[PDB]
Order: structure tokens, then C-alpha cells, then sequence
């Protein structure tokens, strides 16, 4: 391990100067180690490995989820004729009479049957999550969570310092999204609107469109 | 146990006549070899090279070019510094093998497509142009592409395939590459079993090209497609 | 088969490329699915087998008792509103809570009597399950036998080690079906046999996707 | 799992005693010869020659009964999509139009049909006994040669189980055609036509409705 500012004992910590010393098993050689395991879920090194594919796959779905939830909603506000632009109201586009027209374009995908969508989702997602565990034509014996090869086509993970630097960027962009995708869930249950519709209202009057205007919403009654 | 009855072994190689001989430049190493080469098109055609002449305007006599050497033909060097003329010879047997196959693979992929498209839609392959110049359809379902969009998609995509096909330098591997293109690994091992697979492709290649040259000529006379010009023959044949 | 390192697993052909080393095949019900790594400690993995097996036994008792008041309802047995997720409110009916339909049966009105009786019964009975007592003490905390195997079935140790796998597989989908019954009552609001009657009336139109837009947040 | 004494038998886990001359060596050995037809080790070969030819001639047959009536339901105007009515198509003036298409085969002379079949099937079953330009001295049932172009029968290990899959699919198809002859005499309808009527109402459109069909007097 080089002097790379993110790995080793000089690494930054999740409370800054007030952290003191990390736990005795978080020694700073894995990405995003700010030393935050105060509840100590992962003291077993067999168990601590099991949360890291559990964290990284959650990151690699949430970063798709963060962009995926707003990008049809953003283009919907500029005249793209979606059925629904709001992410939590877009699943029910299969029940309308025109089918789920992709991009609001009737000459695209034009899905009709919700069973046919789910029938082919399981037959594909079973195979590729099956391939992620082992095997599969794109690589036989590789890493469980950095396979490379045919999953790094542009060849930008070859130098062992740069590749050890981009793993820190992947998990921090990931942990930004998982925290934010958690935010989409709560401010859709509470506010009931699309997430940029929440944003364009907070930019309208920031003193009165904050979250405290919804504080008395769940009063026991 | 066996018994030779009802047939004859003939002890031979099944040439394109019942009794002629094989031309010298054809040897039975290729799967399609039935000894059919009139007009000497794959004969080793040796050349002769003539030196350049004199332009040399500040001189007394600008003579002529004359003979230098009688070289022999060296086919199928497919060295990839050229990229627009890879083979060392136009008239080399290994290039025409590849030129027969790629003509074959487009033909039988088109002869079947000239019927299945008609058997559903009813539009013959001759008149497939105007009927989608107005609306892009496929199996009765509409498609969003203009015909200007179709050509740029066609030239860019099938360009790179025909560029990547011109990237291999081995004259046999340019014909039968395998690798990714043989996922079942049928002709990849068991070289005798692979050989009768190869004779099945060239026979389906030779039959395809004649059949597609069959469609077009009778579509020039009749103006009718693949199956529409079939029913016209069975029209009078049944009744008369 | 069913034991050793050649047992069937939870993904089949894909499963062999990631199976935990602390899961070996020495316990019944090993299909090698501990991807979250929760039972890597062999002491906690001793406890999670005990939590799994008890949960299964209340599920097998539970899942059978949720439908027997409804199958008898379609075979002409007079109940007062026998649907499992609202049969607890039958004690506030004016006739008490009669068992089948008959007043000369149990006829319970005061729930304070039947509650405080239960917690004293279940208090000592659950206490005796951990420490032991009048039905044997020095016995296995999961499979004591003897007083709970009267019929001699827990003999032939090549058969007893396979009835465990029938015990837990039958137990696991009962746990999976009570998690069924809970959600199909929260969303729909009717008994599961009434759901099973309505799915068979029209399986293409009447399924769970008809209730997909129920919980959209109107605000 | 399939050969030797630790093979499954026709009665399964409660099988007890099979016949003695069935050692778990040959395909389809479930020990079901309770009437004891083939105690002769020579004659038992002749039935294995004869079960399989019945098996192969019945697996290709099932796609001649199901398959034209199935294509007739999806928009192909056949002359007779029902399989036992298919022979009568040559006696109508439209003729035997293949796939209901007049510019295909269009058979007219019924005596000219089998007039050339006997010359072929005579020469082609006689090749199966001996000789033939395909395979000269080879196996009587599994020659390979150029009957197996793709080479799914290369190693001798995997070749045993493909022989098992040939005969279990095969015995299943022969079961359906002792079926197929009954359900046409009884109902007079196509086999999938009986399947389309059973899915509409199973408790009424079963065979007990036709239980009084052959009632005397
Ligand atoms: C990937 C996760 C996933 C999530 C979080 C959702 C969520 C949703 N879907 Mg959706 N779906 C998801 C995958 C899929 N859906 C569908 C097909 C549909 C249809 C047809 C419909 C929906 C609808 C809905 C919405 C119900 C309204 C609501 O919950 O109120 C607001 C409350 C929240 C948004 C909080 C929800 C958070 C969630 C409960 C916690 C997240 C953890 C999950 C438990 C993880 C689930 C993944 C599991 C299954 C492995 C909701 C946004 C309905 C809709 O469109 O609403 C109008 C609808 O009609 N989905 C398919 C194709 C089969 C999917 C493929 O996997
Ligand atoms: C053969 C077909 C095959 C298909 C369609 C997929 C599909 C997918 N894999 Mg998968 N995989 C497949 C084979 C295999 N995968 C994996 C191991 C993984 C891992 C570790 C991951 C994926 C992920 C993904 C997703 C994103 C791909 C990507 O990063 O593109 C970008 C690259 C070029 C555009 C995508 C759903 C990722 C994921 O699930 O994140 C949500 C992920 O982290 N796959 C292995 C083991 C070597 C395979 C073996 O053949
Ligand atoms: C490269 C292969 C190729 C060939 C052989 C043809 C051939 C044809 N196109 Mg076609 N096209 C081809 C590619 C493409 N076309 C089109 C778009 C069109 C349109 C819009 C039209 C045609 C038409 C025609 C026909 C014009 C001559 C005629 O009257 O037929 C008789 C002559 C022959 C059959 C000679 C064949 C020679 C040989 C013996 C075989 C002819 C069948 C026209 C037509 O006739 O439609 C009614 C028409 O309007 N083509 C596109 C754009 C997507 C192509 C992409 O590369
Ligand atoms: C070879 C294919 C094969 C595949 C793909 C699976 C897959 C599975 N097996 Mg296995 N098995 C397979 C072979 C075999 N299994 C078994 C025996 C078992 C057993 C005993 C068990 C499993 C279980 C499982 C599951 C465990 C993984 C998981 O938890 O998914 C998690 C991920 C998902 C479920 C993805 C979600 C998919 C779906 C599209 C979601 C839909 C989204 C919603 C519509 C919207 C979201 C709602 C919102 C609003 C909240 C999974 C479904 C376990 C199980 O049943 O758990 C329930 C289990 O107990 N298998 C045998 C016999 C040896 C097999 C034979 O080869
Ligand atoms: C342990 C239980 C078990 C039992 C009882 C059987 C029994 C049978 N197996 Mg076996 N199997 C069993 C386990 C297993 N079998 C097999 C695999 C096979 C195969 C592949 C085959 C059998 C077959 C047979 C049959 C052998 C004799 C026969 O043909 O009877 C036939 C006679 C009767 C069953 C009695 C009479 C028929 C009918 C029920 C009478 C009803 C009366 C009518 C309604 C009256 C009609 C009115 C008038 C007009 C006449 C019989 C049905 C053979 C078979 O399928 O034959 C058709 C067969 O091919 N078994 C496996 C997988 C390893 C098993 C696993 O344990
Ligand atoms: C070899 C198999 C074979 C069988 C079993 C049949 C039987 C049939 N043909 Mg067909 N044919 C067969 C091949 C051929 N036929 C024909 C030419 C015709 C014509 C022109 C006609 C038929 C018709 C019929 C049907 C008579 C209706 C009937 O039998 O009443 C119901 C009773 C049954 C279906 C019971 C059948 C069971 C069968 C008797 C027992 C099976 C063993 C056989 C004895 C074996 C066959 C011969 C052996 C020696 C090889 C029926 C599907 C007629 C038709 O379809 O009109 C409606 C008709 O007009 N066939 C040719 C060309 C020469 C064939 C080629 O070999
Ligand atoms: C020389 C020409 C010749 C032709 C055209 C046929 C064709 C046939 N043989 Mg025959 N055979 C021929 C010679 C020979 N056969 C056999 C031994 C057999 C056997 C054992 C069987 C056949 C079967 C068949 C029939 C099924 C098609 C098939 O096998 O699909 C395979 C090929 C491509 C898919 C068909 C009539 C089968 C049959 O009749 O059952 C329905 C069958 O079981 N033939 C031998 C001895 C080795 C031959 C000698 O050359
Ligand atoms: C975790 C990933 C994820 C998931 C599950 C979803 C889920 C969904 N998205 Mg979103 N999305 C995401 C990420 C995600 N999104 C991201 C990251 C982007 C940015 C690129 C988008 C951008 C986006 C748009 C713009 C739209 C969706 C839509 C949808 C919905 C249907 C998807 C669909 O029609 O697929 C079908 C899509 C494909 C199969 C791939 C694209 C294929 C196109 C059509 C080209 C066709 C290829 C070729 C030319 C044709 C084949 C040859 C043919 C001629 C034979 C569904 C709710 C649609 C919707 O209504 O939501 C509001 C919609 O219009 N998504
Ligand atoms: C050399 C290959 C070749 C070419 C150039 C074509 C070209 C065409 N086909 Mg054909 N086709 C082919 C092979 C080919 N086909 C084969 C091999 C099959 C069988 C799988 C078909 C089956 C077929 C059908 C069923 C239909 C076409 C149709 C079409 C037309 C537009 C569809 C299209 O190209 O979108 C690319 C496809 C995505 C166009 C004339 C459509 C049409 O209207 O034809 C008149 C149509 O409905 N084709
Ligand atoms: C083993 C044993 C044992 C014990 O011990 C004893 C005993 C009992 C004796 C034994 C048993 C036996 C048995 C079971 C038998 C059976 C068989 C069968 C059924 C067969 C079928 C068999 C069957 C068969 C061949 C069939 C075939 C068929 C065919 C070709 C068909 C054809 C066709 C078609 C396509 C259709 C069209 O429209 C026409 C035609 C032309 C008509």
C-alpha cells in the first residue's frame, strides 16, 4: 500500500478530530473506510466481508436508481410526453389504455402485459444474478465484486494505484446515492410529489417550503 | 455385417462428369472440390514484369521499357499492412474460396428471407421497396425509422462487420473463423465430422446462389416475386 | 444426499460458486443460503437454528388454524364470522365467544379471564422448554423425545435424521405462508380462501397487480 | 442411478423382486416383464430391436396428429386439420394441398402415392437390415455414421443416457397413441380438440360422459 491518503492509519475519519481511534479490525485497506462501526456489526472478518458485497451491490443499484428516478422526471417537465414522469407513479403505466410507450412514443416498446414484463424479468435476472455468483460466459474465475475484463472494456482499471483510487470514488458516489435514494422514499411518503417538484418548491420560498411545514402531518387522530 | 446390393461403390471421387479427370491446380483438400473448373480460372497464372520507361526530358533518347524477369504467381499472402488489397493475387484459389462462401452465406440468408417475409405479409421481395418507403413495418408492426435513418444505421453497423472480417490474416481462418461464431463448438473438433459439416455448407451455398439467380431472372421477365411467380405456373398447370 | 458436502443447494448449479465455509452439511435443512453472513459465529448459529425451528412449529400450527374456520364455512358450519384476522373480535359479541356455533360450548365473555390464564400456562410451559422440568430435564433443547415422542417414531437414526428435514421443510413454507396470509390480509382485506376463490374466478384479471396502486401517497 | 442393481424399477421404492434376466445393462430397464415374455436371451434381443422401432416411429407420429390441427387453430386453411380425416383430402377436387396451399404438392392420384412409396420404403427398410450406401457394416440400431452428423454421441459415457432419453420419450409417445386411437373412435374429434373441451369444463367433459357410448341393443 502506497501513501495514497485513503488507505492506512492516516486515513480521514467519520467524526474528524473527535474520532480518536478506529476499531481494531478496521485497519484501513478497503474503500470508504472512515472507521464507522460503532455498533460493531462486523467484528467477525468472515462477517465483515459479507457486508461489503452487501454494501457495494446496494451502491451499484442505488446509483442507477438515483439517476433513473429523476431523468424521466426531468425530461417530462420540458415537454416530453410521458404517461407519468413521477417515479413512484410511473409503475402504473401498464394499466392505462395506451400501454407503456417508451419515451411517450407509441412506436417504441409498447408493452401491454404486466405478466409478460415480469415473466421475462425473472428469466433474465435469475441468470445474470446467477452469473454474478459464479460462472457465466463473460468470466469464469474472477473477483466476486470487481470482475474486470469484459466488465472493464475501456481498460481504465489497470494501474494498481489509479484502480485503488477509483474504488474510493465508486463507494463514495455510491454512499451519496444510497443516502439520497433513501431520501426519495421518505419525501415521497410525506410530501406526495415528485422529487424535483419538491426541489422547485424549496427554491420558491425556502423559509416555508422546508420539511417543518409537513411536521404536523402524522398527528395521532 | 454388410452386403453390397442396390448400389455400387464406384471406387472414386464423384467428379462433375461420370468419367473425366481432375485439373492439376484443384486438389481434394477443400470441401467443395468436385473437379469443376473449366476456363482455367484457378490455374497458377505466372506473370512477367516490365521496367518503367524514360521521361527524362533533358536527354537525347527516351527509349522504352523492356523485359526484366518472369516471376511466378504467389497467392494468399494476406499481409495486413495493405488494408485495401490484402491478397498478393487476384487469381488465387484461396481468395475465390472465401469469395464463394461469402456469396453463399448472403444468398441462403436471403433466399429464406425472400419467402418468410412473403409468407406472412404477402409483399413479394421485388416490391418490398415502395411498401416501406411510406411506412416502416415488420410482421405487421410499425417501426419509427425514416429510410434516410435506415441507411446511416445500415452503413455504420454492417460497415464495421465488413471491416472486422477484413482483420484476420489467415486465409483459412478468414473462411471459417469459429471462436465466438461457433458457440455450439460443432466444427471445432473431430476433423472428419467437421468436414462433412463444411461440405453441407457449400452445397447449401451453391444451391442458394443459383436459386437466388433463379428468383431475379424470372422476376425480370414476369415482374413477379418469389412465390407469386410460383403460383402463376401452378395456375395453368392445374387447370390445363 | 441431504447431508455431507453434496447436498442440494438454494441456487442449484449456480450455488456452488459461493457457499459459506462454516455451512458444511452437518445440520438438517442446509441449502447453503447464508449470503448475509449472519451465522458465521458457531455460537450464534447454534441459536439461530433454535429460533428457526420454534418459529416453524407455531407456523405449522398457525397456518392450519387460519383456513379450517373458512373451509368449514363453505361446508355449512354455522360460525359467527370465521375469518382469522378478525375472529379475535368475536369475544365482544353479545353471546360471548361460542366455539363452533353452540352456546353449550365454551361461551367466553371476559377476555381478562382467558388472557391471564394463558400467560400462567404459557409462562411455565415456555419456561420448561428451556430449563426442563416435569416432562424430563436432561434432554435436547430442540428434540427432547420421550414424553414428546410417544409413538416411537424418533428411532432408526437413519430415518430420524431424515424426518428432521421433513420437519423443517414443511416448517419453512408454513413460515413462508403465514407471511403470505399477513400481507394478503393487509392489502386485500378478506380471507385467503376467499382470495383463492377469487383468483380461480379469473386468474388473468384478478391477481395481486390489481392492488398495485393502492398505496400511492395522495398528498 | 440408471444401470446395475441400484436402478429404479416399475414399482419404485416398493419394487421387491424384478425378473432375473434384467441386470441393469440396457436402456429402459425398469424390470417390468411380470408376464415373463422374454426369458430367452435371444428373443429378448428381438424385442429390443422391435420396441425401439415402434418407439421412433411413434415419436415422429405425434407431430403429425397434434401439429396440423395446432396450425389450423392459428390461421392456416387446411383441407382437413383433424388427423384421421386427413386421408380423405385426396378424394376432393382441391386435392392434397400442402399447408392448404394450391401451388404446393397438390396430389391427385391416390394410387400413384403409394406406387412410389413402396419402391422407397422397400429400398429403405431393406437398408436397415443390411447394406445401404450410408452405413455398410454398422450397428443395427445405433449406427451413427451420417445418421449422427452433429456428433452428440461421441463419448461412450454420455451415449448411454441419450439412449435412456430416447426410450423414455419414446415409451411416453407410444402411450399417447394407444390413447390417440381411442379418443378418436369415442369422440370423433381431434386430440387437442378434446383438450380444448376439457379445459372449458373438466368435471363434465371427461370420459365418463361417454361411458354409455357402446351400450348394446
Ligand atoms: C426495485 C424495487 C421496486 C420498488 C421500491 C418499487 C416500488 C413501487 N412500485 Mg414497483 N417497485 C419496484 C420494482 C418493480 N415494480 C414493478 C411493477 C409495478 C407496477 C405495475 C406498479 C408498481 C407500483 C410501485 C409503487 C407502489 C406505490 C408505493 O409504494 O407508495 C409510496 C411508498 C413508497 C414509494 C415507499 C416504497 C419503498 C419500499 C417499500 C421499501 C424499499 C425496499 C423494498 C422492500 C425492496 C423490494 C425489492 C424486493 C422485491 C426484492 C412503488 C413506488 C405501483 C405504482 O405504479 O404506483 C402508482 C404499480 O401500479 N410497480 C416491476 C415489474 C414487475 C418491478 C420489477 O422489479
Ligand atoms: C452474460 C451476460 C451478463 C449480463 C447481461 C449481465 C448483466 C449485468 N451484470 Mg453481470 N451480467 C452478465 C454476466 C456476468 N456478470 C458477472 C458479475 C457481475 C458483477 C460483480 C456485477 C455485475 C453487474 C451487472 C449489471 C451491469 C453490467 C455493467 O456493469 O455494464 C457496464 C459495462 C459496460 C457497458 C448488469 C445487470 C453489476 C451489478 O449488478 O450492478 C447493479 C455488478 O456489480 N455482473 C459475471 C461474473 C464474472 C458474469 C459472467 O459471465
Ligand atoms: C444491396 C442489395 C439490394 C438489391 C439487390 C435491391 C434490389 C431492389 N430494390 Mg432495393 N435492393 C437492395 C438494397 C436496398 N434497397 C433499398 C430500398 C429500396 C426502395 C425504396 C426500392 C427498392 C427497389 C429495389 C428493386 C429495384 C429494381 C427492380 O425493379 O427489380 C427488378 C430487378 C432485379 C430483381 C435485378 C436483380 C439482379 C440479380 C439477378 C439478383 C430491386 C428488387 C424498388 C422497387 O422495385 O420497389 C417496388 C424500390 O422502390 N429498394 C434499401 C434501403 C433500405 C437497400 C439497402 O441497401
Ligand atoms: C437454478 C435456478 C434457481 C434460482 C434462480 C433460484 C433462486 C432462489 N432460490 Mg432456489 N433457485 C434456483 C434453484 C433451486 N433452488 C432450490 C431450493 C431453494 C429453497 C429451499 C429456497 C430457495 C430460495 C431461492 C431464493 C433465494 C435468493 C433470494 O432470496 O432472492 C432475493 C431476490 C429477489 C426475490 C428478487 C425479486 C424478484 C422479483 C422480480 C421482485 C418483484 C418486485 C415487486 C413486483 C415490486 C417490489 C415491491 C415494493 C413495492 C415493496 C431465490 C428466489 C429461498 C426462498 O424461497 O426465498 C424466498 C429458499 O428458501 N431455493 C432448489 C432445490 C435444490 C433448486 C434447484 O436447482
Ligand atoms: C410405489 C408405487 C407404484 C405403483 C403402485 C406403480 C404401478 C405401476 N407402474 Mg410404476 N408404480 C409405482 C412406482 C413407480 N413407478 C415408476 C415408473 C414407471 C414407468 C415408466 C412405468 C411404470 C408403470 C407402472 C404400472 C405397471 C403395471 C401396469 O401396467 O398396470 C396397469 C394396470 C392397472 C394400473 C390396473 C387396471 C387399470 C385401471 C386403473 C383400472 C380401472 C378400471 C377401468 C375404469 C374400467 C374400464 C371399463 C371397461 C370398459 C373395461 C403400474 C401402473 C408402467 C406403466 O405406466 O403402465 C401403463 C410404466 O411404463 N412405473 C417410478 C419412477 C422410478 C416409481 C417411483 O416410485
Ligand atoms: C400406416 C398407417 C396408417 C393408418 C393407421 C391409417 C388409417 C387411416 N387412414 Mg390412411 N392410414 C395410414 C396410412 C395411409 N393412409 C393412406 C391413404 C388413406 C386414404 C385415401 C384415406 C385414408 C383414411 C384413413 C383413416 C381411416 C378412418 C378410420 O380408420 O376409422 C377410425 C378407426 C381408426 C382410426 C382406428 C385405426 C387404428 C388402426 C386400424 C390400427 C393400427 C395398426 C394398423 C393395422 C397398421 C397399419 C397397416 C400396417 C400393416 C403397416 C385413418 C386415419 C381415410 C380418411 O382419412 O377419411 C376420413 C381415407 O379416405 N388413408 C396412405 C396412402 C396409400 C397411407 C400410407 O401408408
Ligand atoms: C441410404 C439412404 C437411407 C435413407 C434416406 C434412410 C432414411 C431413413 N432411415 Mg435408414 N436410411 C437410409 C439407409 C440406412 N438406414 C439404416 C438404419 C436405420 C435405423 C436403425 C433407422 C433408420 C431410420 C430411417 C428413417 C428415419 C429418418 C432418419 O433416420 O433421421 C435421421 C437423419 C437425420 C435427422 C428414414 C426412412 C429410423 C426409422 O426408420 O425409425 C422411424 C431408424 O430407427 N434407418 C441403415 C443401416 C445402418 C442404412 C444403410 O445405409
Ligand atoms: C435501475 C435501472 C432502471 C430501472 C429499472 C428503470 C425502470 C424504468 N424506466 Mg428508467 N432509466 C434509468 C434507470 C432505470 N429505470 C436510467 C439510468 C435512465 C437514463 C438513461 C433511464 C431513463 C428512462 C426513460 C427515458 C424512460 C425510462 C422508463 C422506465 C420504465 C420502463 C423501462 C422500459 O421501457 O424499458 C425498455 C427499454 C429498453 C428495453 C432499452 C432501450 C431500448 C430502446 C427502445 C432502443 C431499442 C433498441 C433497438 C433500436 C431496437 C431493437 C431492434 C428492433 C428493430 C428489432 C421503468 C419504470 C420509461 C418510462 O415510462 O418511465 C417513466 C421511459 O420512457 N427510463
Ligand atoms: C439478407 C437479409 C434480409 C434482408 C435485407 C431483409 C429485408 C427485409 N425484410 Mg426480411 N427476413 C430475413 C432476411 C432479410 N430480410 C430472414 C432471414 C427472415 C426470417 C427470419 C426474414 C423475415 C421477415 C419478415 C417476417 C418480415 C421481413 C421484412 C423485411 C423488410 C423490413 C424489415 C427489416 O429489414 O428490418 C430488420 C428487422 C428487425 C425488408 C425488406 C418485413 C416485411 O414487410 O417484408 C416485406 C416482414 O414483415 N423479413
Ligand atoms: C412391456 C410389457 C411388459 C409386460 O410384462 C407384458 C406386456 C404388458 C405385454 C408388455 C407391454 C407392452 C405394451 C405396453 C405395448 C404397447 C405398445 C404400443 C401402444 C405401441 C404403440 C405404437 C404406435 C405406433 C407404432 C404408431 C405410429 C403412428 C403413426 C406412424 C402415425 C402416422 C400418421 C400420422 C403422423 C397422422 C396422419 O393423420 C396419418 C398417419 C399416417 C396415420
Amino acid at each position: 500500500t502506497p501513501d495514497s491518503f485513503w488507505y492506512g492509519p492516516e486515513r480521514p475519519l467519520f467524526l474528524g478530530a473527535f474520532t480518536g481511534e478506529p476499531p481494531s479490525y478496521l485497519t484501513g485497506e478497503f474503500p470508504g473506510d472512515y472507521g464507522w462501526d460503532t455498533a460493531g456489526l462486523s467484528a467477525d472478518p468472515e462477517t465483515f466481508k459479507r457486508y461489503r458485497e452487501l454494501e457495494l451491490i446496494h451502491a451499484r443499484w442505488a446509483m442507477l436508481g438515483a439517476l433513473g428516478c429523476i431523468f424521466p422526471e426531468l425530461l417530462g417537465s420540458y415537454g416530453v410526453p410521458f404517461g407519468e414522469a413521477v417515479w413512484f407513479k410511473a409503475g402504473a403505466q401498464i394499466f392505462q389504455e395506451g400501454g407503456l410507450d417508451y419515451l411517450g412514443n407509441p412506436n417504441l416498446v409498447h408493452a401491454q402485459s404486466i405478466l409478460a414484463i415480469l415473466g421475462t424479468q425473472v428469466l433474465l435476472m435469475g441468470a445474470i444474478e446467477g452469473y454474478r455468483v459464479n460462472g457465466g460466459p463473460l468470466g469464469e474465475g474472477l473477483d466476486k465484486l470487481y470482475p474486470g475484463g469484459s466488465f472493464d472494456p475501456l481498460g481504465l482499471a489497470d494501474d494498481p494505484d489509479t484502480f485503488a483510487e477509483l474504488k474510493v470514488k465508486e463507494i463514495k458516489n455510491g454512499r451519496l446515492a444510497m443516502f439520497s435514494m433513501f431520501g426519495f422514499f421518505v419525501q415521497a411518503i410525506v410530501t406526495g410529489k415528485g422529487p424535483l417538484q419538491n426541489l422547485s418548491d424549496h427554491l420558491a420560498n425556502p423559509g416555508t417550503n422546508n420539511a417543518f411545514a409537513y411536521a404536523t402531518k402524522f398527528t395521532p387522530q | 455385417r454388410s452386403g453390397g446390393v442396390g448400389y455400387r461403390k464406384y471406387q472414386g471421387d464423384a467428379l462433375w462428369l461420370p468419367n473425366t479427370t481432375r485439373p492439376e491446380w484443384l486438389d481434394g483438400s477443400l470441401p467443395g472440390d468436385r473437379g469443376f473448373d473449366p476456363l482455367g480460372l484457378s490455374k497458377p497464372s505466372e506473370f512477367v514484369v516490365i521496367g518503367v520507361d524514360e521521361n527524362d526530358q533533358n536527354a537525347a533518347k527516351n527509349n522504352k521499357g523492356s523485359v526484366e524477369a518472369i516471376v511466378q504467381a504467389t497467392p494468399d499472402e494476406v499481409s495486413s499492412e495493405n488494408r485495401l488489397a490484402p491478397y498478393s493475387e487476384v487469381f488465387g484459389l484461396a481468395r475465390f474460396r472465401e469469395c464463394e462462401l461469402i456469396h453463399g452465406r448472403w444468398a441462403m440468408l436471403a433466399c429464406l428471407g425472400a419467402l418468410v417475409a412473403e409468407a406472412t405479409t404477402g409483399v413479394s421481395w421485388v416490391e418490398a421497396g415502395k411498401v416501406e418507403l411510406d411506412g416502416a413495418s415488420y410482421a405487421g408492426l410499425s417501426l419509427p425509422f425514416s429510410i434516410t435513418q435506415l441507411i446511416w444505421i445500415e452503413v455504420i453497423l454492417v460497415g464495421g462487420a465488413e471491416f472486422y472480417r477484413n482483420s484476420e490474416t489467415n486465409p483459412e481462418k478468414r473462411c471459417y473463423p469459429g471462436g465466438v461464431f461457433d458457440p455450439l463448438k460443432l466444427a471445432s473438433e473431430d476433423e472428419e465430422r467437421a468436414f462433412r459439416l463444411k461440405t453441407a455448407e457449400i452445397k447449401h451455398a451453391r444451391l442458394a446462389m443459383v436459386s437466388f439467380f433463379g428468383y431475379g431472372v424470372q422476376a425480370l421477365s414476369t415482374g413477379e416475386g418469389a412465390l407469386g411467380s410460383l403460383a402463376k405456373f401452378a395456375d395453368g398447370l392445374n387447370n390445363g | 444426499e441431504w447431508y455431507g458436502p453434496d447436498r442440494p443447494k438454494f441456487l442449484g448449479p449456480f450455488s456452488e460458486g459461493d457457499t459459506p465455509a462454516y455451512l458444511t452439511g452437518e445440520f438438517p435443512g442446509d441449502y447453503g443460503w447464508d449470503t448475509a453472513g449472519l451465522s458465521a459465529d458457531p455460537e450464534t448459529f447454534k441459536r439461530y437454528r433454535e429460533l428457526e425451528l420454534i418459529h416453524a412449529r407455531w407456523a405449522m400450527l398457525g397456518a392450519l388454524g387460519c383456513i379450517t374456520p373458512e373451509l368449514l364455512a363453505k361446508n355449512g358450519i354455522p360460525f359467527g364470522e370465521a375469518v382469522w384476522f378478525k375472529a379475535g373480535a368475536q369475544i365482544f359479541a353479545e353471546g360471548g365467544l361460542n366455539y363452533l356455533g353452540n352456546e353449550n360450548l365454551i361461551h367466553a365473555q371476559s377476555i381478562i379471564a382467558t388472557l391471564a390464564f394463558q400467560v400462567v400456562v404459557m409462562g411455565l410451559a415456555e419456561a420448561y422448554r428451556a430449563n426442563g422440568g416435569p416432562l424430563g430435564e436432561g434432554l435436547d433443547p430442540l428434540h427432547p423425545g420421550g414424553a414428546f415422542d410417544p409413538l416411537g417414531l424418533a428411532d432408526d437414526p437413519d430415518t430420524f435424521a431424515e424426518l428432521k428435514v421433513k420437519e423443517i421443510k414443511n416448517g419453512r413454507l408454513a413460515m413462508f405462508s403465514m407471511f403470505g396470509f399477513f400481507v394478503q390480509a393487509i392489502v386485500t382485506g378478506k380471507g385467503p380462501i376467499q382470495n383463492l376463490d377469487d383468483h380461480l374466478a379469473n386468474p388473468t384479471a384478478v391477481n395481486a397487480f390489481a392492488y398495485a396502486t393502492k398505496f400511492t401517497p395522495s398528498a
